[PDB]
């Protein structure tokens, strides 16, 4: 249960709200993924290729 | 008027092959448009030779101005207000030509306002 | 003053022309389309008609007979049919008495007189019966009193420039002919009667042009075999 | 196993210019827009419209 | 001089030149909205600033497009549009 | 019934008086107020010309003007402590901080998909020399949104489904939330009504458009004559009827040509026609003259007047300067002030560019009437600016004041209707071409009644 395309935007809690509520409005099909840093985006990305395990990058 | 019209019709009909109008009359003779309408119908009459094709309009009650085209089946004919003879073409082919017309005497409704030059 | 007097030739013989090919079939009348300009301002609402190589030939034709218009007396536009080789209509442009001066009439004025020209053309080839599809064809025949074509390639010149291209070409296209020579030749038995009618021509200042037509009107069998949509 | 997909295309098909738009054009017959970095991240900023932002995206 | 004395032909060529540049770039402005509505999805404002705000040097549209606007804010254009506003001040 | 009866029964008894011609009667006198009133909100002056951009400053100020004035409106209408059936009603300013089952209302934008037509692509595909395939990026939404610059909401409801909209229409927006994130809408509201001019045996008005004078089509040229004829009383001979009309307006597409493939002699003489035409008729009446669409005046919908040049030298008179209520050239959106009674007159270039959209959330004379009296109710004139108009400096067609009469020129078929939008009644006429269905349109200024005149071959 996957959904073969995704978003990852990195936006600290001390930006403007309504920020994801708007991003996730504008795809509303393609699932958006918010982190605070880019260092826990990173992370979640080599989680996600860890998951996926992919032959070819 | 009479003697005269007909002769300007005959000669703007046959001389030179131009389509002739009431109008043309209008300005030519200086008189009203119902006087125009007269003669074209006093000349439509009296004339052995029906080298012309007569071009009709109805007036309906609408203002519903209609080129009479069959000239077998008009409908509407309790509708019909008025009916004159526009023109006379020499051809099967109306097609008239425009030019300036210096009215000078032969305005039926002037305008309010007039010309000042300079 | 020949600088307007071509213009207005080429106008009153490119409407000339086309109004003849129009009203004569001898080409669809669908390609055909009315309008007043053509390269230039035309007096009517001509139709003139739309194909690219019709065009060329026809504004080529024209411009090859002013520029011999000096010698050219008559110009006329000869109706052939295409089953026999036979003219059954001809179309005259008599360009005698016309004056030939390079030293102010307007336009307006000669437009009038070209109007009322092409009108009474106009009127004339309306009451002209009918004529079918694809069984009619037109010649161009000009009748001259002083000169010679065809003989101006004896010398061998090379040409250097367009205009002496197109003169060269001018002087060799066309072929001698003789008066009267895609008519009938009196057979004898009901022979055929050619008919003469006369048409109204302009009389500018610089521009006496008479205009009339011919036509055959009669026949002794295989003349005028469908080519008339019989009777209308 | 990395590919670079620009490499690739360019051992493949003979281009004059194998960027992603003109890759793109020429062989799967679309045309994309491209912006400059810039105008990137000016619409990317915060506070700006959804259709900026949905444009980004 | 002999084009100034004639306003009509003169100001009916200067008015079909420019209004020949204004259709064209109307139509060049047309195809790249409905080429940046792809992005932005949009049909108002906010999608013709987006997508004068492309400068894909791949397109031969975007080429157009610069050689359009550069021809409208010549110096030339100018010279016309004073030439008419100095020929139809009578 | 054989026409030589019909000629024998009409024109053998004809009346032949009141037609003497030595004194004839004054058209009636109809000024306009805003002749040498100046202030035209639509005059550009070319010096300054159009730079290709500034259209972010007229897309904000269009926004700010409009919230403010649905603002003002909803808080007249919708003000504190009004309550609806299920509960009060709250103001709310985010469109996003709708989150409960409780009655709410805010002001915002609205967004539509708004698809180009299939023969509009056809038509710039072509002409454009490297034009992608604009079908295949369109490749849809048949939803209304709102958006309020902090997020958008879905509208659902019978409310606003039978209603036309454009994109960025900023109206105010009552209802309840969904059970999804959708918005519910109950009522909808929009900017506060204009002030309108008080309006007031007069006169009539003739309104034409779309004579369309080109070098290939005759019958026009006779359509035309005939028309002249008929206001000079001759065709309808009735002159105290003819004689009420005292002013023509010609609205704009004057002459058909492509400028594409066009020189200056052919469009020299179309305008040679329409000249004779003008001469052979301003000594009897007042002819005002819109430029058009294919008419040789800028593309953007504030055409410029015509020039003075492009006519012909029997018209330097009329063009001295001092006669200008005989012939009057205007901008192509122009507010006439007829006899008191304020005329809001436009070519019909923003009614034929809405139209020119798909749009999948809303071409019938019906609909045209509509889409003029939402384009009354927004107070906006030109809905789809990147269309509509060009850069503009330093908006006219933001609308100040309510006309009496509401004019759109060269449309495919004729309508008029009355509106009342906030206790003011508005007139509303679809004025149709010459070209196609030649006719004309006869305004009464007491009664404000549009009676129609044909005319046909
Ligand atoms: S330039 Fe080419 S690519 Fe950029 S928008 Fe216009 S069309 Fe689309």
């Amino acid at each position: 249960d996957i959904a073969y395309e995704g978003i990852m935007i990195v936006h600290k809690a001390s930006e403007d709200s309504t920020f994801p509520t708007k991003i996730q409005h504008c795809i509303n099909e393609i699932p958006v993924m918010f982190y605070e840093s880019e260092f826990e985006m990173f992370e979640a990305l080599t989680d996600l290729v860890l998951l996926l395990d992919p032959d070819i990058l | 008027m009479d003697q005269k019209a007909s002769y300007f019709i005959n000669e703007k009909l046959f001389t030179e092959v131009k389509p002739v109008l009431f109008t043309d009359l209008i300005h030519h003779l200086k008189i009203g448009p119902s006087m125009a309408k007269k003669l074209m119908f006093d000349y439509y009459k009296q004339t052995t030779n029906a080298k012309y094709n007569c071009v009709v309009i109805c007036c309906y009650k609408d203002q519903t101005i209609k080129i009479i085209h069959d000239l077998s089946n008009i409908p509407q004919q309790d509708s019909i207000i008025d009916c004159f003879i526009y023109a006379f073409n020499p051809m099967d082919s109306f097609i008239p030509y425009y030019d300036i017309i210096d009215q000078k005497d032969c305005l039926t409704i002037k305008n309010s306002y007039e010309l000042k030059v300079s | 003053m020949n600088r307007w007097v071509e213009k207005w030739l080429r106008v009153y013989l490119k409407c000339y022309i086309n109004l003849i090919l129009f009203y004569r079939n001898v080409y669809p009348p669908q390609s055909f389309d009315y309008t007043t300009y053509q390269s230039f301002n035309l007096p009517q609402f001509v139709p003139i008609n739309r194909h690219p190589a019709l065009i060329d030939y026809i504004e080529e034709l024209i411009l090859d007979v002013l520029s011999k218009l000096t010698h050219v007396y008559r110009f006329s536009i000869c109706i052939i049919n295409k089953k026999n080789d036979l003219c059954i209509e001809k179309y005259v442009l008599d360009f005698s008495e016309l004056q030939h001066v390079d030293k102010i009439i307007t336009e307006t004025e000669v437009f009038d007189e070209f109007r009322s020209s092409l009108n009474s053309l106009i009127m004339h080839l309306e009451k002209l019966p009918k004529v079918n599809d694809d069984t009619i064809t037109f010649e161009a025949v000009i009748n001259a009193i002083e000169l010679e074509l065809g003989h101006k390639l004896d010398r061998n010149r090379r040409v250097d420039s367009l205009e002496e291209k197109a003169e060269i070409e001018r002087d060799s296209n066309w072929v001698k002919c003789q008066e009267d020579e895609n008519l009938p030749d009196n057979n004898g038995f009901q022979p055929p009667k050619i008919k003469l009618t006369s048409l109204v021509g302009s009389d500018v200042g610089p521009l006496i042009i008479h205009q009339f037509s011919e036509k055959l009107i009669s026949g002794d069998d295989k003349i005028l075999n469908g080519v008339y949509s019989q009777y209308e | 196993h990395m590919i670079n997909i620009w490499r690739a295309l360019r051992s493949d098909v003979n281009l004059t210019q194998y960027t992603i738009e003109s890759a793109a054009f020429n062989i799967l017959h679309k045309r994309l827009p491209h912006f400059s970095f810039e105008s990137l991240t000016n619409m990317w900023n915060a506070k700006k419209s959804t259709t900026e932002l949905k444009t980004v995206l | 001089d002999d084009c100034l004395e004639k306003r009509s032909t003169t100001t009916l060529s200067f008015l079909i030149k420019k209004l020949k540049r204004q259709k064209e770039y109307q139509t060049l402005k047309t195809v790249c909205r409905t080429c940046s509505y792809r992005y932005t999805s949009d049909a108002g404002i906010e999608n013709d600033h987006i997508a004068s705000k492309c400068n894909s040097y791949d397109c031969p549209v975007f080429y157009s497009r610069v050689k359009a606007e550069r021809y409208l804010r010549d110096n030339q254009s100018v010279q016309r549009e004073e030439a008419l506003i100095s020929l139809n001040d009578w | 019934l054989h026409m030589d009866a019909l000629l024998t029964k009409f024109n053998e008894d004809r009346s032949l008086q009141d037609e003497n011609l030595s004194q004839p009667r004054t058209r009636v006198r109809i000024v306009d107020d805003n002749l040498y009133n100046k202030s035209n909100p639509f005059q550009l002056c070319y010096k300054k010309r159009d730079y290709g951009s500034q259209y972010y400053h007229i897309y904000q100020y269009r926004l700010k003007t409009f919230r403010e004035r649905v603002l003002k409106e909803c808080d007249k209408r919708w003000d504190a402590g009004f309550t609806l059936n299920g509960q009060l009603v709250l103001k709310k300013d985010k469109v996003l901080d709708i989150q409960g089952n409780q009655p709410c209302w805010c002001v915002g934008s609205i967004y539509c998909e708004m698809k180009y037509k299939p023969n509009v692509l056809d038509e710039v595909i072509n002409d454009t020399y490297g034009a992608p395939d604009l079908t295949k990026s369109y490749t849809g939404s048949d939803e209304i949104m709102l958006e309020d610059e902090s997020g958008r909401v879905l509208l659902v409801g019978d409310f606003i489904r039978s209603t036309p909209f454009i994109t960025g229409v900023v109206v105010g927006i009552l209802g309840m939330e969904a059970e999804a994130g959708t918005f519910q809408v109950l009522d909808i509201c929009y900017p506060t009504p204009l002030p309108q001019n008080p309006f007031p045996t007069r006169g009539k008005i003739a309104l034409v458009s779309g004579l369309n004078l080109n070098n290939t089509s005759p019958d026009r040229l006779l359509r035309l004559e005939i028309l002249r004829e008929f206001l000079m009383g001759r065709i309808n001979n009735k002159i105290d009827d003819i004689s009420l009309i005292g002013r023509l307006l010609i609205c704009g597409n004057s002459v058909d040509f492509d400028i594409k493939s066009v020189n200056k002699d052919e469009l020299m003489i179309s305008l040679t026609e329409f000249s004779k035409f003008l001469h052979n008729i301003l000594p009897s009446i007042s002819v005002d003259i819109m430029p058009g669409t294919n008419d040789p005046s800028d593309k953007s919908l504030p055409q410029q007047p015509f020039h003075k040049s492009l006519f012909d030298k029997s018209l330097e008179s009329y063009f001295n300067g001092s006669n200008k209520e005989i012939l009057n050239l205007v901008t192509n959106p122009y507010e006439f002030s007829y006899n008191g009674v304020d005329v809001l007159a436009v070519s019909g270039k923003n009614i034929n560019d809405i139209c020119k959209y798909v749009i999948p959330s809303n071409d019938d004379i019906e609909h045209r009437l509509d889409l003029m009296e939402c384009t009354m109710k927004w107070q906006n004139i030109a809905p789809t600016a990147p269309d509509t108009l060009w850069c503009y400096p330093y908006d006219p067609f933001v609308l100040d004041k309510w006309p009496h009469v509401y004019i759109v020129a060269n449309q495919p078929y004729f309508g008029t209707r009355v509106v009342e939008i906030g206790g003011k009644n508005i007139k509303i006429i679809s004025v149709p071409e010459f070209s196609s269905t030649g006719m004309i349109i006869l305004l009464d200024l007491e009664t404000l009644e549009a009676e129609t005149v044909k005319i046909d071959i």
